[PDB]
């Protein structure tokens, strides 16, 4: 509501990972890939 | 008293002006079926959304 709390936000490299195998090794996974940096352009000032 | 004071004005324009644009967008995936898989190549930006 309004218009406090604090909050942490991650950023940079990223990764999970679950993964499952079968007798013949092959894997079933969802995997998350995230790269990301601060970018200056975009930023407020509040 | 009997008369008149009047006059006129003007504005001389040659603008002229052009505009091209291109942009391809050649995204790819791959997905197991029956599965999902979401792709993003860009940025985020902050909004004040608040109940």
């Amino acid at each position: 509501a309004a218009g406090q709390n604090v909050t942490y936000k991650d950023y940079g490299i990223k990764l999970e990972f679950e993964p499952r195998v079968d007798d013949d090794n092959n894997v079933s996974m969802r995997v998350l890939a995230d790269v990301s940096d601060i970018d200056p352009a975009t930023s407020v000032s509040l | 008293n009997f008369g008149i004071i009047t006059g006129v004005l003007s504005t001389i324009n040659f603008a002229l002006s052009n505009g091209d644009a291109y942009l391809i967008a050649n995204p790819q995936l791959s997905a197991r079926s029956g599965g999902r898989t979401d792709f993003l190549a860009g940025g985020q930006v902050p909004i004040l959304q608040a109940l």
